[PDB]
């Protein structure tokens, strides 16, 4: 992550300016969206990693010394 | 002539912006 | 079913370059249209066609015992 002023015509490059800054801050809205969107996919990665290995660590504890007692004895 | 400049690089931005959205 | 400048010449290609793009995106969104209407077409067909066979798999299901209980 010629002067042609006239009351038609300024109204449209008054509204080609408002036109302009409206996508310029729809742009930095935007942005700002994909910085929060960005976090949530790296708190999605990290917790992917720490549940994949928590079930590892569970389907092995619970089962293991059992399974090594067993082995022995 | 700087009215007709700034609604001339308005319109180059809004042009940009539909560029990056297509790309 | 004469104002050859650079930005002036950009500022006329990029609205040329909008309306193209406007214009495609129509021609796309038309022929996806197109495929909605057939899909549509198909569930109303289908609609009709799974009703009837609602009733009639049923119906033949228990009237051949229903219809012989009736006779008894």
């Amino acid at each position: 992550m010629p002067l042609i002023k006239h009351p038609e015509v300024k109204s449209a490059i008054e509204g080609i300016k408002y036109i302009a800054e409206t996508m310029k801050s729809d742009q930095e809205s935007n942005n700002a969206a994909e910085e929060w969107k960005y976090v949530a996919m790296v708190m999605d990665h990290i917790l992917l990693a720490v549940f994949m290995l928590v079930c590892i660590i569970g389907t092995l504890a619970v089962f293991a010394g059992r399974l090594i007692e067993l082995n022995q004895q | 002539a700087p009215e007709i400049r700034c609604c001339v690089d308005a319109v180059n931005f809004v042009a940009s912006s539909t560029r990056d959205q297509e790309a």
